[PDB]
C-alpha cells in the first residue's frame, strides 16, 4: 500500500570479487511479483540439478 | 501478365481464364481462434501450388503474416487475401480466392472486413484446446451475415503426439466437439440447412504442420486408389458414427458385431494414422521402411536421415497428397459468388434486392454496371500510398478506366461524397507477391491502384455518366465496440500536420479504429485492446508519420444513465419565451437497450407492429406503445423518447409541428450527455407537456432544438445520474494447478469469476471471468507472470455496468495520485474525465 | 495407369460451353453439368441442330457415352495443367 | 501578444525558460493559459525598451 503509493508517485513525478547486494532486483512491493506461482509440470516434470527426492 | 512471377504447378493463363467463368470460382475466408492453425494452411497450399517456395526444416514459412510485427509476434495482425488455383478430388481446377484472417480477439474487424467480401468460412478448430472464445463469436458472427459455415478440424496430430488419446477417445474427442459447434450453429440461427458432420463433408480433419488433410471422401478415394473395385462415395458415407463394420459380412451394421467391435472411423481412417504417426516416431531405424512399402510410399535414403518431424512431415506428404479433402469441402458447401451474390445483395446492399440495380448486381454478370465493393486498404511499403481492396460484385473493372467513388455518406439526395477518380493498375492479390492484370470480372477480388484518396473505410467503386442510381453498400458492422482510449501529441509541436496526417492514414488502414478531435483540442484513438492499440501506434510512430509522438495513459469510454425517475418535472422555455416543453426520465425496463440496439426493434415499423411488440415484451399500453417518437442518440441508440402529451391538454396536430424538432434535441442530448460528455445509455424520456407557439415564426430551426437539448439535459439531472463502465469479458485456459493463482490475480483488478471447468479430453481448465475495462490493464501481463507463463487470457468487451459510486457527489475528496476507493469511484471518473475534456471543473445541477 | 488424359480434359470442361455431335448428326451445343469416365454427358441449355439443319432449344439433355462421335471443347482448356 | 505574435499550433510551450534545480511539483506548471500570459508580459515589457539602448 505505501510502497504502491511510493512507486506511483515516484513513476509520476578496491578489488570487490564478491558483487554487491545492492545491485540485487527483484524487491518488489507487488505480492503477485514475488510470491509467483510455481510450475508444477503436472507433477511429473522437474527443475534440472536439485535433487529429486526433494 | 508480363510479370515475373514464382513458377506455379498451374499456368497463369489458366488463372485469368478461369476469373471469367464465376461458377468455378470460391470466394472463402479463413477463420478461427488465435493460434487454431489458419495460416500454415495458407503456405500448406501455397507449397502444393508453388514447387519452389517450400517451408524451412526448422522454421514454418508463414507467407501471410507478411508484416514486420506479424513475423516477430507470430500473431496474425491483418487479413491476407491468396489467390490460387486448387485441384478437386475429381481433377478438376477452381479458382479459389481466400482470406486469412486474424484469430486474436482484438482483431475482430479484419474477420468483419473478410466475411463482407465472402460467399463462405471455414472455421479452423483446435483438435486439443476446442470450441474457445473466438470460435464461438466467429460462429456468431458468420451465421449472423448469411456465410456457408464449414468447419476444419485442425492440429488432430495433438490427440496423437500430444495428449496420446486412445484412438476410440480420440474419436470422441472430435465428435463431442462438431457437436459443440452444431448447438452454437443452432443457438445462432433458426433454420435447419446448417447442420455440420464429417457425413455431408461439411468437416475436414488436418494437420498443417505434418502437411495432412482429408475429409472422408477423399480418405475413401485413398483406398479406393488402393483398391480399385471400391466406390469412395458409398463408402464415405459409412466411414462416421456409430456404424460398425462386420468382417465376416463385409457389410457395414448400426449394430457392433459381438463385442470389442470398432467404429467405422475408428478401424478404417483414425487406426491407420495412429500407426503411421507411431512407426514414423518410435520406430524410424526398425520397422519404417517396411510399412512405408505397405503403404507404397519409396522414400530415397537421404530422405530417410531427416529429423523426426520434417520426415513426418514428408510421410504424410506422400501418403496423402494435395489438399483435395478441403477443395471437396468449399466447392459442395460453399456457394460460387453467381449463386452468392442474391443473399450477398439482400444483407449488404442499401438498395435492397428488388431494386433494379439490385437485380443486376444478384445476376453476378459481368457485362452489366461496374459495381465494385472495398473493404480492406494495403499500405505500400513507402507507407505513401494505398491499395483498395475488394471484390467485383458486378460489371467488370479495367486498368486506366475512370470511375466514381461513393463514400460512406453518399445518399441518393447528397451526391457531395462522390469523387470521380482514375484506376491506374489492377493486380490479382496474392499474399506476398501481385499479379499485375489487365481487367478483372465480376465475381473476383481485385487490389486497385488509383482509387484510395477520397476513402477512408469501405467505398462502392461504379461508373461515371451511368448508373445515375447507384446506392452504397452498408459500412461494416463490428462484433466488438472500440472503449480503450489514448491520446497522442506530437513530441514537438511545429510538426503537429505530420501526425495529423499519420492518423488520418493509421484512420485508412485499421477498419475499426477511430480517430477524433476531442473539444480540448485533444486527438484521441479508440481501440479493442492493449494489442490492438499497441500495433496502431507501432504503424503510427514507424510507418506512417516519422515523427515522436507521446502517448498519454489508456482509458476507457464511459457512459450515463439513470436509476430512478426524475423528482419534479423538469421545463425548459425558448428565448422567446413562448414555447416551453415538459420532460421528465426515467430508467428503461432491463434487457431493453440490447434489444435496441441489436436491432431486434426499429423505428422503421409501423406503429401497429412497434405498439404490439412493446405490448406483448414490456407491458406497455397501447398509447404509450404507439407512442415512440425516437430511438436514442442514433437510428438504434439505446434511449427512447415518448410524448405522452394528452390529447385534450395539447393539439396533436400542432404538437406534431414540434415533433421532428423535439426528436433532433433529445437526440444531439443524448450524443453528448451533461456528465462528462459521453453517451447516455438506458434511459427512458418522457414529454408530459409541449406549450407550443401557434406563430411559426416563433418555433422552428435553432429556437427550439436547443431549448430541447436544454429540457433533456435537466430531467436527466434530477433522476439519480450514474456512471457506467465496460465490462470486460475474459477467458483465461490454465492448468488445474494455477487456476487458484487465476483467481488471486483476478481478485485484485475487481474481477468476479462466473465460472471455471474443465476442457473435456485435455489437461487444462477455462476460467471465465468479468472484469471492468479500466481495472484491465496489464492483466494479461499479470496472469502470464504469476503463473510463470502458463495461464494466458483473452479478454473481448462484454455489457455496460454502473460504477459503485454517485458521481453529483462534492463531499468526496480525492488525492491527485492514489487509487479510489470504490464508494466514490464515480467522482472519480466524472471529474477526472471532464478536465481531460476540458470543461468545467463541476456540473451545475439546475432547472 | 488407369484414367486416360482425354477423360480428364473432359472432367474439367464441366461448366463451360461445349458442342455435342451424336452418331445420328445432332449437334447439342450446352452448358456442360457433369461428365463421367465414359463419355456420358449431362449438358444443359442446348442449341440443337439436326441434320437437316433445324435449330430447337432443350434446356435438359444426358447423352449416352457410347454414342458421342467427337466433343469440341472450350480452348482455355489448352492451357490446363493436365494438358502440360 | 497573440495578436502581434500569433501562436497557431501551441508553440509557446517550447522556449519557456524553468528553474530546473525544484521538484516537478514545485517548478512552474505549463498550462497553455499561464504560458501565453507569461510570454505576453514578457513581451508587453520587451516593448517598451528600444532595442537599440538597451535589450531584454
Ligand atoms: N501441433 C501442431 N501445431 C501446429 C499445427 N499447425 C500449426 N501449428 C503451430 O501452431 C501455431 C499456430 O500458428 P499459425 O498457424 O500461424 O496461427 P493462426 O492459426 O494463423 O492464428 P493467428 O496467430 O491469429 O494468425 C504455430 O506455432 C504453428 O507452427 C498442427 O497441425 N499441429
Amino acid at each position: 500500500k505505501s510502497k504502491e503509493l511510493h512507486a506511483i508517485k515516484e513513476r509520476y513525478l578496491k578489488f570487490v570479487f564478491e558483487w554487491d547486494a545492492s545491485e540485487d532486483t527483484s524487491i518488489d512491493y507487488n505480492p503477485l511479483y514475488k510470491e509467483r506461482h510455481q510450475v508444477q509440470l503436472l507433477g511429473r516434470g522437474f527443475i534440472a540439478g536439485i535433487d529429486l527426492k526433494q | 501478365m508480363e510479370q515475373t512471377l514464382p513458377v506455379t504447378v498451374y499456368e497463369m493463363d489458366f488463372l485469368a481464364d478461369l476469373m471469367d467463368n464465376s461458377e468455378l470460382i470460391r470466394n472463402v475466408t479463413l477463420c478461427g481462434h488465435l493460434h487454431h492453425g489458419k495460416t500454415c494452411f495458407v503456405d500448406c497450399l501455397i507449397e502444393q501450388t508453388h514447387p519452389e517456395i517450400r517451408k524451412r526444416y526448422d522454421q514454418d514459412l508463414c507467407y501471410t503474416d507478411i508484416l514486420f510485427t506479424e513475423q516477430e509476434r507470430g500473431v496474425g495482425i491483418k487479413s491476407t487475401p491468396v489467390t490460387v488455383v486448387l485441384p478437386d478430388t475429381k481433377g478438376k481446377s477452381y479458382l479459389f480466392n481466400i482470406m486469412d484472417t486474424p484469430g486474436h480477439v482484438n482483431f475482430s474487424d479484419e474477420v468483419t472486413a473478410g466475411l463482407r467480401i465472402s460467399d463462405g468460412v471455414v472455421l479452423f478448430i483446435d483438435a486439443a484446446e476446442g470450441v474457445m472464445l473466438n470460435t464461438e463469436r466467429l460462429i456468431k458472427h458468420a451465421v449472423q451475415e448469411r456465410l456457408a459455415v464449414t468447419v476444419c478440424i485442425n492440429k488432430i496430430d495433438r490427440l496423437i503426439l500430444e495428449l496420446k488419446l486412445p484412438p476410440t477417445d480420440a474419436y470422441y474427442k472430435l465428435r463431442h466437439i462438431v457437436d459443440e459447434v452444431n448447438g452454437l450453429i443452432s443457438m445462432y440461427s433458426t433454420d435447419e440447412n446448417l447442420i455440420l458432420s464429417p457425413l455431408l463433408g461439411n468437416v475436414c480433419f488436418s494437420s498443417s504442420q505434418y502437411s495432412i488433410c482429408f475429409t472422408l471422401g477423399s480418405f475413401a478415394k485413398i483406398y479406393a486408389d488402393t483398391f480399385g473395385d471400391i466406390n469412395y462415395q458409398e463408402f464415405a458415407k459409412r466411414l462416421w458414427g456409430d456404424i460398425y463394420f462386420n468382417p465376416k459380412t463385409r457389410k457395414f451394421t448400426k449394430k457392433a458385431p459381438t463385442s470389442s467391435s470398432q467404429r467405422s472411423f475408428v478401424e478404417f481412417i483414425l487406426e491407420p494414422l495412429y500407426k503411421i504417426l507411431a512407426q514414423v516416431v518410435g520406430d524410424v531405424d526398425t520397422s519404417l521402411p517396411r510399412t512405408l512399402d505397405e503403404l507404397g510410399i519409396h522414400l530415397t535414403k537421404e530422405e530417410l536421415k531427416l529429423n523426426i518431424r520434417p520426415l513426418l512431415r514428408l510421410v504424410c506428404k506422400k501418403f496423402f497428397g494435395e489438399f483435395t479433402g478441403f477443395v471437396d469441402m468449399c466447392v459442395q458447401h460453399i456457394p460460387s459468388p453467381k449463386v452468392g451474390a442474391k443473399p450477398k445483395i439482400e444483407h449488404t446492399y442499401t438498395g435492397g434486392v428488388d431494386s433494379d440495380l439490385g437485380e443486376a448486381m444478384s445476376d453476378c454478370d459481368p457485362d452489366g454496371p461496374l459495381m465494385c465493393h472495398t473493404t480492406k486498404m494495403y499500405s505500400t511499403d513507402d507507407g505513401v500510398q494505398f491499395h483498395a481492396f475488394g471484390r467485383v460484385l458486378s460489371g467488370t473493372i479495367h486498368a486506366g478506366q475512370p470511375v466514381k467513388v461513393l463514400g460512406e455518406n453518399y445518399t441518393l439526395e447528397d451526391e457531395e461524397d462522390s469523387q470521380i477518380c482514375t484506376v491506374g493498375r489492377l493486380w490479382i492479390s496474392v499474399a506476398r507477391y501481385h499479379i499485375e492484370v489487365n481487367r478483372v470480372p465480376a465475381g473476383n477480388w481485385v487490389l486497385i491502384e488509383g482509387v484510395d484518396q477520397p476513402i477512408v473505410k469501405t467505398a462502392t467503386i461504379t461508373e461515371p455518366r451511368g448508373n445515375e442510381e447507384a446506392q452504397i453498400f452498408r459500412p461494416l458492422k463490428f462484433n466488438t465496440t472500440s472503449v480503450i482510449k489514448i491520446a497522442v501529441e506530437p513530441v514537438n509541436p511545429s510538426e503537429l500536420p505530420k501526425m495529423l496526417d499519420g492518423l488520418r492514414k493509421v484512420n485508412k488502414s485499421y477498419p475499426s479504429l477511430t480517430t477524433k478531435v476531442e473539444e480540448s483540442g485533444e486527438h484521441v484513438i479508440l481501440g479493442t485492446g492493449e494489442l490492438y492499440l499497441d500495433c496502431v501506434m507501432h504503424d503510427l510512430r514507424k510507418m506512417y508519420s516519422e515523427i515522436d509522438i507521446k502517448v498519454a495513459d489508456p482509458v476507457v469510454t464511459f457512459c450515463e444513465t439513470v436509476v430512478e425517475t426524475s423528482s419534479l418535472k423538469c421545463f425548459a422555455e425558448t428565448p422567446n419565451k413562448k414555447n416551453k416543453i415538459t420532460m421528465i426520465a426515467e430508467p428503461l425496463e432491463k434487457g431493453l437497450a440490447e434489444d435496441i440496439e441489436n436491432e431486434v426493434v426499429q423505428i422503421t415499423w409501423n406503429r401497429k407492429k412497434l405498439g404490439e411488440f412493446f405490448q406483448t415484451k414490456y407491458d406497455w399500453d397501447l398509447l404509450a406503445a404507439r407512442s415512440i417518437w425516437a430511438f436514442g442518440p442514433d437510428a438504434t441508440g439505446p434511449n427512447i423518447l415518448v410524448d405522452d402529451t394528452l390529447p385534450s391538454e395539447v393539439d396533436k396536430a400542432l404538437l406534431g409541428s414540434v415533433k421532428d424538432s423535439i426528436v433532433q434535441g433529445f437526440q444531439w442530448g443524448t450524443r453528448e450527455g451533461p456528465l462528462c460528455d459521453e453517451l447516455i445509455r438506458n434511459v427512458k424520456f418522457k414529454i408530459l407537456d409541449a406549450v407550443v407557439a401557434q406563430e411559426p415564426l416563433h418555433r422552428g430551426g435553432g429556437q427550439i432544438i436547443p431549448t430541447a437539448r436544454r429540457v433533456v439535459y435537466s430531467a436527466f439531472l434530477m433522476a439519480t445520474p450514474r456512471l457506467m463502465e465496460p465490462y470486460y469479458f475474459v477467458e483465461v485456459q490454465a492448468p488445474a494447478d494455477c487456476v487458484s493463482a487465476v483467481y488471486t490475480v483476478l481478485a485484485r483488478r475487481r474481477g468476479h469469476v462466473t465460472q471455471d471447468a474443465p476442457i473435456p479430453g485435455s489437461p487444462l481448465y477455462t476460467i471465465k471471468a468479468f472484469i471492468p475495462a479500466i481495472d484491465s490493464f496489464g492483466f494479461e501481463t499479470d496472469l502470464r507472470t504469476h503463473t510463470q507463463g502458463q495461464a494466458f487470457s483473452l479478454s473481448v468487451f462484454h455489457h455496460w455496468q454502473i460504477v459503485p459510486g454517485d458521481p453529483l457527489d462534492k463531499s468526496i475528496v480525492i488525492r491527485p495520485l492514489e487509487p479510489q476507493p470504490a464508494p466514490h469511484l464515480a467522482r472519480e471518473f466524472m471529474i477526472k474525465t471532464r478536465r481531460r475534456k476540458g470543461l468545467s471543473e463541476d456540473v451545475s445541477i439546475s432547472k | 495407369m488407369s484414367i486416360g488424359v482425354p477423360i480428364k480434359v473432359l472432367h474439367e470442361a464441366e461448366g463451360h460451353i461445349v458442342t455435342c455431335e451424336t452418331n445420328t448428326g445432332e449437334v447439342y451445343r450446352g452448358k456442360l453439368i457433369e461428365a463421367e469416365d465414359n463419355m456420358n454427358c449431362q449438358m444443359s441449355n442446348i442449341t440443337v441442330t439436326y441434320r437437316d439443319g433445324r435449330v430447337a432449344q432443350l434446356e435438359q439433355v444426358y447423352i449416352r457415352g457410347s454414342k458421342i462421335r467427337f466433343l469440341i471443347l472450350p480452348d482455355m482448356l489448352k492451357n490446363a495443367p493436365m494438358l502440360k | 501578444y497573440l495578436t502581434e505574435h500569433p501562436d497557431p499550433n501551441n508553440e509557446n510551450i517550447v522556449g519557456y525558460n524553468n528553474k530546473k534545480c525544484w521538484p516537478r511539483d514545485a517548478r512552474m506548471r505549463l498550462m497553455k493559459h499561464d504560458v501565453n500570459l507569461g510570454r505576453a508580459v514578457f513581451w508587453d515589457i520587451k516593448n517598451r525598451l528600444p532595442r537599440s539602448v538597451t535589450t531584454v
